[PDB]
This record gives C-alpha cells, sequence and structure tokens, in this order.
C-alpha cells in the first residue's frame, strides 16, 4: 500500500478491491454494466434500492433525530477477539493499533 | 571419574551375562535388584549422582525408541518408560502390528546393545484417549476421570455416559459396517438428544429443594480445585471438550457449544464457558 501505520490505523475500516478474471462474475457484471448503459440513456442485490430522495431523507432524519447508547455489547467477546485479533496481526501486514480497532466497532455498532 | 561408570556397564552386564540360560534365579532377582535399587532415594553410594545418569540416558534411550518407530507406517498414541500405544492399519489387528512390533523390537535391542524386553496386545481394539484422566472404547469401557466430578443429582453422570458411549456406538455401527463422514449424522442426532438431555437436567437439578448452593451439589475428590456452580454447564462443557476432541470435525461440537450456551443463558467468550480439568493432577 506503501502507507505508513499512523495514517493507516487511523481508517476504521480497509477495503480492497481486486479485477481478478471469474468468467460467470464477468458475465454477470458486464450485463449489469450494459444494462446501466442502456437504463441510464438521456432518451449481488436481490432485495432492491430505496429511491435515492427516500435514501436521503433517511439518512439526514437518523443522524439527528436518533441518537444510538451503548448499555452492554458482551464485553469480553470484544476483548477477547480484539486480544487475538491482535496476537494474529503481529505475525503478518495490517495494523489493529490498540484501541482505534476497538472503538472503529463500537462506532460500527452505533 | 567415567571407569565408575563404565565399571557399572561391566557389573550390570556380569549380572546379565550371569543368567546362565540353563537356569538362573540369582541373576534374574539381582538385575531386577538394579531395576529397583537405581529408583530408590533410600539407596546410597553418591545415589542422586547415580539415579541422575541413569534418567538422563534412559531418556536419550526412550527417545530413540519411541522416535524411530518413523520408518514403519504407525502412530504413536501415548509413551512411557513401562506404557506405550501404537496404531498401524485398520484390520486384522494381531498380523498388524505383528511385523512392526517385532521388527522393531529386533533393530531396537540391534541398535541399543539390548532393548528387546516388550510385550503386547490387551483389548484397546477402538479408543478414544488421552490417559486415563478421559478415555473410552470397544474391545464398552468408559473412563473418564472428569466423569467423577459431575454430581449424581438428575443423573448427570449417567447423561454423560449415555451421550458418550451412545456416539461411541453409532461411529462404531458406521466403521463396521464399512469393513469418517457418520460424525455428521451423529451430530445431528446429538442436536435434538443433547437439547433434550439438557432440558432434563436443567429442570431436574434446579427444582431440587435439598440444594442449598448449587456449588455444595458437586462431588469433591483430592484433585478438585474448581468452583464447580450449575451442573448443566459442567456437563456441556466436559461433553463438549470430549466431543471436540474425539473428532477434527468440531463445527458441529462448536454449534452445540454455542446453542446449548445460549439455552441456559451464559454467554461463550466468558470465563466460565471454557473448560478447566477439574482435577489437579499430581503424580
Amino acid at each position: 500500500v506503501d502507507l505508513t501505520e499512523p495514517i493507516i490505523s487511523r481508517f476504521d475500516i480497509l477495503c480492497v478491491v481486486r479485477d481478478t478474471v471469474d468468467p460467470v462474475q464477468d458475465e454477470m457484471l458486464a450485463r449489469f454494466v450494459v444494462g446501466s448503459h442502456v437504463r441510464h440513456h438521456p432518451s449481488t442485490y436481490g432485495v432492491e434500492p430505496l429511491p435515492q430522495e427516500v435514501l436521503k431523507k433517511y439518512i439526514i432524519y437518523a443522524k439527528e433525530r436518533v441518537h444510538p447508547k451503548l448499555n452492554q455489547m458482551d464485553q469480553d467477546k470484544v476483548a477477547k477477539m480484539y486480544s487475538d485479533l491482535r496476537k494474529e496481526s503481529m505475525a503478518t501486514g495490517s495494523i489493529p493499533i490498540t484501541v482505534r480497532h476497538i472503538e472503529s466497532m463500537i462506532r460500527m455498532a452505533e | 571419574c567415567s571407569n565408575t561408570f563404565r565399571i557399572l556397564k561391566s557389573m550390570v552386564v556380569g549380572w546379565v551375562k550371569e543368567i546362565t540360560q540353563y537356569h538362573n534365579i540369582y541373576a534374574d532377582n539381582q538385575v531386577m535388584h538394579f531395576y529397583r535399587w537405581l529408583r530408590s532415594p533410600s539407596s546410597l553410594l553418591h545415589d542422586p549422582a547415580l539415579h541422575r545418569t541413569l534418567h538422563n540416558m534412559m531418556k536419550k534411550l526412550f527417545l530413540q525408541l519411541i522416535a524411530e518407530f518413523k520408518r514403519l507406517g504407525s502412530s504413536v498414541i501415548y509413551a512411557n518408560f513401562n506404557r506405550i500405544i501404537l496404531c498401524t492399519k485398520k484390520r486384522r489387528v494381531e498380523d498388524a502390528i505383528a511385523y512392526v512390533e517385532y521388527i522393531t523390537s529386533s533393530i531396537h535391542s540391534k541398535e541399543t546393545f539390548h532393548s528387546l524386553t516388550i510385550s503386547f496386545s490387551r483389548c484397546w481394539e477402538f479408543l478414544l484417549w488421552m490417559d486415563p484422566s478421559n478415555y473410552g472404547g470397544i474391545k464398552l469401557e468408559n473412563n473418564w476421570n472428569i466423569l467423577q466430578f459431575l454430581p449424581q443429582a438428575a443423573s448427570c453422570q449417567n447423561y454423560f455416559l449415555m451421550i458418550v458411549s451412545a456416539y461411541i456406538v453409532a461411529v462404531y455401527h458406521c466403521m463396521k459396517d464399512g469393513l469418517t463422514f457418520s460424525q455428521d449424522y451423529v451430530a445431528n442426532e446429538l442436536t435434538q438428544s443433547f437439547f433434550t438431555i439438557t432440558q432434563k437436567i436443567q429442570k431436574k437439578v434446579t427444582g431440587s429443594r435439598n440444594s442449598t448452593e448449587l456449588s455444595e451439589m458437586f462431588p469433591v475428590l483430592p484433585g478438585s480445585h474448581l468452583l464447580l456452580n450449575n451442573p448443566a454447564l459442567e456437563f456441556i462443557k466436559y461433553v463438549c471438550k470430549v466431543l471436540s476432541l474425539d473428532t477434527n470435525i468440531t463445527n458441529q461440537v462448536n454449534k452445540l457449544n454455542r446453542d446449548l450456551l445460549r439455552l441456559v443463558d451464559v454467554g461463550e467468550f466468558s470465563e466460565e464457558a471454557q473448560f478447566r480439568d477439574p482435577c489437579r493432577s499430581y503424580v
């Protein structure tokens, strides 16, 4: 990645995307891309999305009218998870700096 | 000073050579007198140095004997200066063991100037083993030292025996009919039965009016140290321990752990959910 630990560890979520070849998945992706191109002419989902206007209203409502509280999250489970996550990371190449990943999990639960 | 060590070898070679194969009784009784005399701490004549020398050399000899099993297809389950356990083929146990036992014993003796004093073949024809702390097998023998630490209240000991024996019997039936995958079948059968059994012992033991505290329910042996508290949980833990070690296919056992700990409403990853050996074994 060429980034350092102080800047990597500040990112709560790390995402890796790879354009590896898989002909069935390539067929599905290409059919969807062509479908988007013909759909949006000027003129893995399986659930259907919300309309984007509804999503904007939903987000702006949820960020102000809702404030999730934390009262119990199975403390020993998270602590054990974080500890052996640190153990495995010590042998390999990504960096769960001590509290930032714990707090990342708390933030993601919220 | 090494001449004394070589003279001990000379004396031992003398008495064992004096077996005088027409007959001897003194030489035999005193060859075994070496065996007890280099063990007994009441022995004298700069004794701890000689006991230490025996142990340090016998470590290398025993390691040679156990290690050189490698060249013939075989697996070792247990090894002690007296007791050893081996496996080579899934059929015709005596003929299967004959080639490895006699070839290895002979070449043990040739390489080590003598090691041919071996005996074998006593009834362990199908065995799940972790020493008499934990074993079970069909010749159905059950020897689980941890079972003694479960209470007899609500028949928890009997239910341990029931689940373990049923699992062994079902897998053994599959093996005999074949003569791996049946692990999953018995796992589903246990997914039903283990649920029912945990409910049975839970409702019966919690309703027992003689319980001043459920910690008082447990038996105490000289190895007992744990704060055993909630018999269905200890039963689950011990059963799942043996089930998680008698197959590498632990996935359904782990699922049973999750399901039954949630059925007891006690959390996984907690200290109380972790297995610990109920016995402070001391030798």
